[PDB]
Parts: structure tokens; C-alpha cells; sequence
RNA sequence: CCCGCAGAAGAAGCACCGGCUAACUCCGUGCCAGCAGCCGCGGUAAUACGGAGGGUGCAAGCGUUAAUCGGAAUUACUGGGC
RNA sequence: GGCCGCAAGGUUAAAACUCAAAUGAAUUGACGGGGGCCCGCACAAGCGGUGGAGCAUGUGGUUUAAUUCGAUGCAACGCGAAGAACCUUACCUGGUCUUGACAUCCACGGAAGUUUUCAGAGAUGAGAAUGUGCCUUCGGGAACCGUGAGACAGGUGCUGCAUGGCUGUCGUCAGCUCGUGUUGUGAAAUGUUGGGUUAAGUCCCGCAACGAGCGCAACCCUUAUCCUUUGUUGCCAGCGGUCCGGCCGGGAACUCAAAGGAGACUGCCAGUGAUAAACUGGAGGAAGGUGGGGAUGACGUCAAGUCAUCAUGGCCCUUACGACCAGGGCUACACACGUGCUACAAUGGCGCAUACAAAGAGAAGCGACCUCGCGAGAGCAAGCGGACCUCAUAAAGUGCGUCGUAGUCCGGAUUGGAGUCUGCAACUCGACUCCAUGAAGUCGGAAUCGCUAGUAAUCGUGGAUCAGAAUGCCACGGUGAAUACGU
RNA sequence: AUAGACUGA
RNA sequence: GGAGCGGUAGUUCAGAGAAUACCUGCCUGUCACGCAGGGGGUCGCGGGUUCGAGUCCCGUCCGUUCCGCCA
């Protein structure tokens, strides 16, 4: 039937949070909305920058945004111009002084978000779904992932009846809480509808 | 809003001009005046008087529409002099004149729907399920419910004459009397087979299925024969009783034979020994036969209209009810209504108005 | 039959494109109109209906119908079965 | 038609027409009122309910200008809705607007703004004053309001049978598959079957299978025991004094608070078992065989639900299917159904006195004390962003008295009058209080539901939504059973 | 001992 | 034409009741069957007797019977 979100079920055990700050009931909603606006802006500008995830931390009267990307060069820009411009807008949205830092996600094949984004981009460019899924699985296994599961659902190939396909290699234990299961989703807006892509990556336990 | 009412009546007048083609009626009047103006028309008085009455009929529509546009101009001018000068008296006067124009226009609007002797007679609706089985019976039940609700909205009386309930669901056949002013004229165009396209609830697989139900509207008739035979139209001849006494030497003129002079139907009675009783029996039989003749005259439609009743099945649809996609459409009139819900309970007048054409 | 004159000048259409079978998209329709040698297509996102663009096969011919044989080893003598 | 026969009929034996199949063997599932072996409050044994009454709430139907839309066997019906007087609102009536309520963008005019009248139910419209500011290459403008474009905005409009995402369900059922090898012409089979065993495709052994993956189990939270830390706002063993009140002096004992560890592992003993797996007991231990509870829901099934959280292909409307405002409706009522609350009383109603809980919330908020009002509450005014203050007397229970089997000193529906609170505004249509009245109902037909232990039954308490509006939902503890021969 | 039937995309 | 019999729940039958029928609620995935709870006509139509009428009496429609002959 329905499956629990691997990140949510492992939030306190073997996973970190994407937002780490303490706030009372008065400013809890305001901080959440500001973080949502900051993430929406950064994702839109850095969509071509291969940003795996964004971590927003709020020190005393400050906001430190760490952007994990597989292409640090484009995000940083020449002489830090791009990150400085991003820092200005993030500070404007948050209302408190901002500090944007860039982290490098080495081995981009072993990242659920990057694989899902790549598959959706290929599907939008009318690349065969089976070819994209097999290549993604083969790359992850070659790089050293202990297991990967890729699921693509929707009107595959323009068929009037939607279907769900999935390829799994290695071990992908979703019932082991001490498993470092990296899970992420993405959607591709094709000419026939919306196609959803889910990626599970198992990189070992503990 | 009164100016909008003026425009609405202007729209009604303009479309009524197109429907009744008063310009074409004037075109007919063009050659009507050719022989009426000249004195060479009373050689055949039928040619003269009939054209004179036809000219009045043509000019009835033509002049009323002319007075309609002229009246609308007058109301617009009066309201311009009223509202701008704050003359509420003229403001109310133009409304009354505008109402009078609507009455004149409505007369010609009702003229088109005036057709048939049974136009004002009470209508009788018969709905019988067809292809679709139980689902067709349910469609028939859904069909009669909206007809009853439509009749109630129009104020017409509803009387359930008979209903043969379906074995599983719905009703196989219903006969309902709808009584009201021009009830037959309103519902005479709802005759035929209606197609329902929806996923069958009775089907286990839930497949999209098509069902058919009929709707036959027959008008109010006299349904009674009170013809009284005439002695001048009857010839009575007495003769010897050939049966039960025709052998004996002594025979009396107890046997009678009554022959209807106009029709030619012969009737003879020899049972009783009294010619008067035999005459009475022959009178009853002959009058009964004449009663049958009038009944057969009424039954002429029962062998013609029943044959004209198309089979309740594929290819006989007059209106399509696509509930799955919400695209109810009358193929005869080419009218498509997206709101399935309204047509399912009332608002059938939308298709009726186009069907009056 | 040959020799001269003039001028590209006087000269290309038919069937088909769902599979069998070579050739794919758009638009209109909506179990209607219709197609169809068989399987079948059409009930609101049709390479099967109609039109257009493109293409395929023939060509002063192209398709349909009628008739025979073949495929049919499906009357088996060559050459079948209970 | 011919022949045979007493007859029934037998024997020889077509054609028209109709369909694209009919048929044999074998394979995988599914099913059987076939067989064998098992499991689950599935029956069986018990306890308490519903179906009868009143009321609350949802739904069908009817009505209506509208009674907005969706959810429909289990798996819809106290459902989306964790809360419709206005708003919400998507519906109706009426009055209005049309690059628009909401976005980008061009040009022009303006700061923006802050106050007063003005006619309208309001939208809106007509004014009148006030300021006319700030960065400033002082060159600009920046922002924020209007005007005129027109590319565009907008839709809770249709299709969940085009879709993403999320969810229900079989079902926490134990199953579902793959690689290679092998068998069969093939669909397929094996593994995954079989003897045990288990909650389990759990484990052992055998075996043309050898291994692997998703499933089971474990890892996670919580509870039951102990140790180590820390001792305040929590605690009071030893004391000191004290108004006797942990109240101060004190103390780090204990309860407790939150962090790290120990502990449970068939680890050990006996018996059976195929020298295996396991099971039946036993010791010790707080806990014994998964100690209890929760989270965790495999391949797939229902074209299951949601286009109305959202996104979304296509289709549809654009001076209207868009937008604003006032009022009304969603609360309508000849009926039927579902889920609940209160009762039909003595294991009880009422009056007086007196004990024992847990959990949670609080700053446009929780509200102490005192005074006033019979009461709902009103006035004044501490404390608390909290182990500190407030919400905040828990009730059932125990003692005494009374009622004495009656439609009653049961029951509190309905109605009349008078008020309090929120809110612009309780008429439609809120909650609560006081006086007055006192309906059915005396244990409920066919039928039907839940539960195996701190469970059922019963008693109170808190929270989300929320200005106000719970018998619903979510959570917290107090007393506390009966029964299970068995399939 | 009793126990019937599920139209048609 | 004469002599009798009748006319009552939607139907068939008793004298205002029974069976069938028809509602409502159950059972069932749904129907049927089955279970449970209900309602349904004021006696064909008129008059008269009667304190009192479906009943008794008369007339009338309505259907059922048998007879209606001898020369
Ligand atoms: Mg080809
Ligand atoms: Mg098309
Ligand atoms: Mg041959
Ligand atoms: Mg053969
Ligand atoms: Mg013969
Ligand atoms: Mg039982
Ligand atoms: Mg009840
Ligand atoms: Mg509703
Ligand atoms: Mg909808
Ligand atoms: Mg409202
Ligand atoms: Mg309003
Ligand atoms: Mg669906
Ligand atoms: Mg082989
Ligand atoms: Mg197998
Ligand atoms: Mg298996
Ligand atoms: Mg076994
Ligand atoms: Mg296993
Ligand atoms: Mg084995
Ligand atoms: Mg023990
Ligand atoms: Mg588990
Ligand atoms: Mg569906
Ligand atoms: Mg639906
Ligand atoms: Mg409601
Ligand atoms: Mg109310
Ligand atoms: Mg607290
Ligand atoms: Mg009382
Ligand atoms: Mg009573
Ligand atoms: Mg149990
Ligand atoms: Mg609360
Ligand atoms: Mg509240
Ligand atoms: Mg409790
Ligand atoms: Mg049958």
C-alpha cells in the first residue's frame, strides 16, 4: 500500500534536519515561512547549478544558509559575485543579516536529488524512460552505492494509460531504521502531463 | 435596467423578425398586391378574398414588428427625456409602453408555437425502457422524474396513470397524465428514444454502458363515441324467419333486416318471434357496429403512430445524455448543454424552445 | 526509311500508407458520418472514417468486380489420417 | 426418395442458410454445497450495548431563489469540516466593475501618506483640509499611488476513465520475485516442494538445485527494575529553630527531573525430540520465552478516493464560467437510515461533611486576592513567556440524613418571562445563568455491534480548531470485572 | 431436510 | 319476456373479516425467498321501514343461470 517517507521516519535516528533553529510559538510560523521563501528563491535561481539540498540555520539575529551543490564553480561565480548577490537577496527576504556558504557534493551520482533531477530533465527532453532509469542505476552501482531503486510513474511514452516502472539493484532496506537510505522525489512537466520520479539510494548502515 | 429591458425586447423582436421572416412575408406580399390592387381580381372571388385575408395575415406580423421597433424607439426617447430630466412620470409611462410592446411581440412569439388542433389539449406521457435492461429501467425512472418536475415547474397537473415497477430497479413502463394549458404543445416534441451514456451502476465491472428509454406523448382525445343513428339513414325490411321456423307451412314476418343506407352495413335478427323485439336487437347491433366504425377511425393512429414509434435501441436516439463527460446534446436541434445536473431535474425548456422550430 | 526547319517547346496519371504488406503527422467527426479481403476501426487526444502535407508502389496506364490454377500436403498417385 | 418392420422405427442419405471459428492434450491462476492441515473476538463461554423514548450530528428524499461541492458494501453516513450569525462561502436575490479583486510590463501624472465632510444598505461616488517627504551622480530617482494602453491576468469551471502527489483496502496477511544451473517442443516447472518447528518463506534436516532481493525478526519511541551523575522553581531522611504552615536555618537522604549505562540472552538445570531446530516445565530475577504498548504496511487488487489543499495535459468562458458589496441560504421539514449523548431509577435522586490523579495550555493570552450580584458573571488588581503564577474544588469513593417503589423528591424534553458574555451586529442562527412549566421514556420486535487484563464497564480532567460557538475528534489518569471446554 | 438468479461498451 | 341467484380491502372469497396484493424495517454484495411491524373497503346505485340497515323492504344498473312450447 502506502509507504512512510524514509527521511521522515529516520529524521531523529540517522538523518539531519534541513533547518536547525530554536523559536517560540510567536516566531515559529514566521521563521518557517521565511525559510520557505528563501528556499524557493534559491532553488529557482540555482536550478541549473545542481543544488542537492539547502540547509538554513538561524543564529542570534542572523541566518546562515549552506547550499550543497555538485557544481560549486557556477554557484560561487567570478570573485564571489554570484554568492554575494544571492546573499543580498536572502538577507532582504529574511530581514536579518545573511551568510551564504557553498558545499561541494562530490560523487554526484550518489545523490538522490541529483539523479532525480537528471532523469526528469531527460524525460522532458524526450529521452527514453527505460534508458534513463538503467543509466542512472548503472552509474550509482558503478560509483559504489550499495543499492539504488529508481521509480518512474505517469504517462510513460505518451500512452493514454499511466503506468509505474521501477528498477532495483543491490540492497535497499526500507524497514531498517539504521540504514542510510537517501530518498528524494521530482516531477517532470512533459507535453502529455506530469511524470513523477522517485530515487532510493542505500549507502550502508549506521 | 429598463434600458436593458428595451434592448432585450429589441433582441426578441429582431430574432422574431428572422424566424417569421416578415421581410419574406413582405416579399410574399409583393405579388399579393399585384392582383389585389387591380380590379381584375373579382372574376374568381376565391382568389380575391383569400388573398385579402392572407394579406392581413402577412401584414399582421409585418406591421406588428414595424410598430415594435417604432415603439422601442419611442420608449428610448421617452426615457432619455425622463431619466436625464428626472421625470419619473415619463419614466413609468415608458415602462408601461414597453410592457405593451412585449405583449404585442409575445403574441407573434406564441404564433409560431401555435400548431395543431390538440395544441391546448392535455398531454399523456408514456415512457418504456428498452435496450439496457435494468439500467434502462433506471434511466426510464430518471426520465419520468425530470418530466414530472418540469411539469410541476410549469404548473401542470401530474397524474400517475400506471407504472409497472422493474424487477430489480427502476420502472419498466410508466404512463403519466400531464394536464395544463397547451400541455401537449409543450411536450409534443419530446417524442422518441433518449440515449443515456454513463458507467452502469448495475454492471459489476463498472463499464461505460449505453441505455435507451422511449417517450411517447399522445394528446387528449374525445375517447368516446356518442353517434346516434338516424331513421332516415336506416332501412328496415321484414321477412319470414328462415331460422327456427323456416320449415313449417305457416311462417310469419318476424325476421328483420336493418341496412344502413349511407354506410351499407347490413344487420339481421331472427331469434325472437316478435318483429319488434327483432328490430330492437338489430338496432342495438347496428348501432354497436357504427360505434366500432368510429373506434376504428380513432384506432387509425394506433396502427400508424405505433408503427412510427422507433425501436428503443441503438441508432434511434433523439437526445444524447453523456453524464460521464457532462455534454447533454439534442441532435435534432444541435443544442449542447454542459450542465447535466439541471437537465436531469427540470430546465428541459432549453431544448424545447429550439425543438419548437 | 532517310534528310532538313522551328522551338523545351505539344505530352502523367492511378492506387495505397493499423498488421498481413512498402510507405506518418496535423486538422474535422464522436458507435454519428462512415471504412472493411481477414483480424477489426469509429462511443471527445483516430497513423484504420473525411480533408491536407509528406511518403510508398506501379505507370499510359492504375484500381474494383467476374472466372481458373497456385499457395491448399485442405481428396495426400507423387503426398494425409482413424 | 428407396428397402426392411405389425408398430415403434432402422438402413442409405442431402440441400438452402448461418458463423469464423468448433475441437483435443497440457500449463498458470481462480473457484467447488471436493479433501487434508492451520490462523484471526471468526465462531463457542461471558460482559456491556444498538434497534423502542427525547435530544445532538451526518446522509438519502422532499421543499426552496439558493437549500454550495465532494465522500456511497465491507473500505460513505460525529466523513473533507481541528469548529457556516458577518467572514469563511465556493449558492441565491439585488446593486455595481470590466488589462480587471489578484501579477509582470510601457508611457504619462503624481511622493507616499494622514485627517474631515459628503450620498448611498454597502460597493462606490463627490469633495475638503493636511502634509508633499527620503537616497540623492542633487543628476536622478527609489518606493508607493492613479490615468491611458495591450501583450495578459482570472476560474472552488468539466474530465481522478489522461495524470503527479497523497490516502483507503485486502492486511502486519506471510507471502512476492530474480540471477545462474537443470527439466519440457512449448506455455512453464525447480528453487519457493517435503519431515518437523515457529507469531513468521522463523529455524533445522532432506532434496537438481546453488544463491540473492523485497517481505518476517532486529535496529527506533515508550513503559516495568537497578546503578552513575545534577539538586532547582522540585524533595524532606537526619537534624536547628520555629506562628507548626518544608515555614525559614539547613541537607543531598528519598520521591522526583533528564543524560549516560546495567539488565532478558532459552543465558543456565531437568525431560522429550531425528545427537538438529525446537517445545514442556524449573531455578534465580522487577521482568521468561516477542515482558506490555506504539511506529514500521512487500509484489500487487479495486480505471477505489481526491482536478475543491496543491501541481497538472486537454477542453471550456473572457464587459463574464472573472471581481466587489448588502441581505438571505448552507440551520429549510409529510419521512427513512447511520454514529452518539441523556434517561427509563434504590448498585439510585437530593442535602451536609470528608480523601485520593495524571497529562496539558497560557502574552491582542492564563488570570490570583478582595468587593458586588442567588447565579451566569462585573469592578479593582498581584503573579507568570512558567517543575515558581494562573487555568484548577477532580468525580466515582466514604460517613450521616432523607426520599420508600410512585411516571415518583426518576427523567429534563418543550415553552413563557428576566438576564450575562463575545462580537460592528446573537431575528433567521451562539453559549451560559435565574424564576416558572414539566414531554416521551418503566429496559425496547425481527435484527445487529464491541471487547481476552489494567482490557470491558463506569468516573471525571485537558488540548487542536476557535473573538464567541462540542454529546464530535485527539490525549490523561481513578475504580475495575466475567469468560475462553474447544474448532 | 430447504436453499434460485447476476442483461447489455 | 317469465322464475331465481348474486354485487363487500387492488383481485378472489366471509360476514365489516380471510387469502393474495401493497407499504416500512430487517437478511443479502444486490434481487428473489424469508423474518417482523402496519395500513387499506363503510358494502354496485338510489330511495323507504327502523331509535338504529352492508344486512330488512322497494325501485334501478350490473353480471349469472334455467324456461320461452304445440299446431
Ligand atoms: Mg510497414
Ligand atoms: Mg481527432
Ligand atoms: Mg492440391
Ligand atoms: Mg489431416
Ligand atoms: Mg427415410
Ligand atoms: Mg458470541
Ligand atoms: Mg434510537
Ligand atoms: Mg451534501
Ligand atoms: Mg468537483
Ligand atoms: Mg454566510
Ligand atoms: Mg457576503
Ligand atoms: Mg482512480
Ligand atoms: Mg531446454
Ligand atoms: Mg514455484
Ligand atoms: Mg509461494
Ligand atoms: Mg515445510
Ligand atoms: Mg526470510
Ligand atoms: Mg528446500
Ligand atoms: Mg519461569
Ligand atoms: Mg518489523
Ligand atoms: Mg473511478
Ligand atoms: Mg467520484
Ligand atoms: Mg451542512
Ligand atoms: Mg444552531
Ligand atoms: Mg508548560
Ligand atoms: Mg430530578
Ligand atoms: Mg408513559
Ligand atoms: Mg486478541
Ligand atoms: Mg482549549
Ligand atoms: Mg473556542
Ligand atoms: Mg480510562
Ligand atoms: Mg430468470
Amino acid at each position: 500500500g502506502q509507504k512512510v517517507h524514509p527521511n521522515g521516519i529516520r529524521l531523529g535516528i540517522v538523518k539531519p534536519w534541513n533547518s536547525t533553529w530554536f523559536a517560540n510559538t510567536k516566531e515559529f510560523a514566521d521563521n518557517l515561512d521565511s525559510d520557505f521563501k528563501v528556499r524557493q528563491y534559491l532553488t529557482k535561481e540555482l536550478a541549473k547549478a545542481s543544488v542537492s539540498r539547502i540547509v538554513i540555520e538561524r543564529p542570534a539575529k542572523s541566518i546562515r544558509v549552506t547550499i550543497h551543490t555538485a557544481r560549486p564553480g557556477i554557484v560561487i561565480g567570478k570573485k564571489g559575485e554570484d554568492v554575494e548577490k544571492l546573499r543580498k537577496v536572502v538577507a532582504d527576504i529574511a530581514g536579518v543579516p545573511a551568510q551564504i556558504n557553498i558545499a561541494e557534493v562530490r560523487k554526484p551520482e550518489l545523490d538522490a536529488k541529483l539523479v532525480a533531477d537528471s532523469i526528469t530533465s531527460q524525460l522532458e527532453r524526450r529521452v527514453m524512460f527505460r534508458r534513463a532509469m538503467k543509466r542512472a542505476v548503472q552509474n550509482a552501482m558503478r560509483l559504489g552505492a550499495k543499492g539504488i531503486k529508481v521509480e518512474v510513474s505517469g504517462r510513460l511514452g505518451g500512452a493514454e494509460i499511466a503506468r509505474t516502472e521501477w528498477y532495483r539493484e543491490g540492497r535497499v532496506p526500507l524497514h531498517t531504521l539504521r540504514a542510510d537510505i537517501d530518498y528524494n522525489t521530482s516531477e517532470a512537466h512533459t507535453t502529455y502531463g506530469v511524470i513523477g520520479v522517485k530515487v532510493w539510494i542505500f549507502k550502508g548502515e549506521i | 435596467p429598463v434600458n436593458n429591458r428595451i434592448q432585450d425586447l429589441t433582441e426578441r423582436s429582431d430574432v422574431l423578425r428572422g424566424y417569421l421572416d416578415y421581410d419574406a412575408k413582405k416579399e410574399r406580399l409583393e405579388e399579393v398586391n399585384a392582383e389585389l390592387e387591380q380590379p381584375d381580381v373579382w372574376n374568381e372571388p376565391e382568389r380575391a378574398q383569400a388573398l385579402g385575408k392572407e394579406r392581413s395575415s402577412l401584414e399582421a406580423v409585418v406591421d406588428t414588428l414595424d410598430q415594435m421597433k417604432q415603439g422601442l424607439e419611442d420608449v428610448s426617447g421617452l426615457l432619455e427625456l425622463a431619466v436625464e430630466a428626472d421625470d419619473e412620470e415619463t419614466f413609468n409611462e415608458a415602462v408601461a409602453e414597453l410592457d405593451a410592446l412585449e405583449e404585442k411581440l409575445a403574441q407573434l412569439e406564441f404564433r409560431r408555437m401555435f400548431s395543431g388542433e390538440y395544441d391546448s389539449a392535455d398531454c399523456y406521457l408514456d415512457i418504456q425502457a428498452g435496450s439496457g435492461g435494468t439500467e434502462a429501467q433506471d434511466w426510464a425512472s430518471m426520465l419520468e422524474r425530470m418530466y414530472l418536475r418540469w411539469a410541476e415547474s410549469r404548473g401542470f397537473k401530474t397524474e400517475i396513470i400506471e407504472e409497472s415497477e422493474g424487477e430489480v430497479a427502476g420502472i419498466k413502463s410508466v404512463t403519466i397524465k400531464i394536464s395544463g394549458d397547451y400541455a401537449y404543445g409543450w411536450l409534443r416534441t419530446e417524442t422518441g428514444v433518449h440515449r443515456l451514456v454513463r458507467k452502469s451502476p448495475f454492471d459489476s465491472g463498472g463499464r461505460r454502458h449505453t441505455s435507451f428509454s422511449s417517450a411517447f406523448v399522445y394528446p387528449e382525445v374525445d375517447d368516446d363515441i356518442d353517434i346516434e343513428i338516424n331513421p332516415a339513414d336506416l332501412r328496415i325490411d321484414v321477412y319470414r324467419t328462415s331460422g327456427a321456423g323456416g320449415q313449417h307451412v305457416n311462417r310469419t314476418e318476424s325476421a328483420v333486416r336493418i341496412t344502413h343506407i349511407p354506410t351499407g352495413i347490413v344487420t339481421q335478427c331472427q331469434n325472437d318471434r316478435s318483429q319488434h323485439k327483432n328490430k330492437d336487437q338489430a338496432m342495438k347491433q347496428m348501432k354497436a357496429k357504427l360505434y366500432e366504425l368510429e373506434m376504428q377511425k380513432k384506432n387509425a393512429e394506433k396502427q400508424a403512430m405505433e408503427d412510427n414509434k422507433s425501436d428503443i435501441g441503438w441508432g434511434s436516439q433523439i437526445r444524447s445524455y453523456v453524464l460521464d463527460d457532462s455534454r447533454i446534446k439534442d441532435l435534432r436541434t444541435g443544442v449542447e448543454t454542459r450542465n447535466t445536473q439541471a437537465v436531469l431535474d427540470g430546465s428541459l425548456d432549453q431544448f424545447i424552445e429550439a425543438s419548437l422550430k
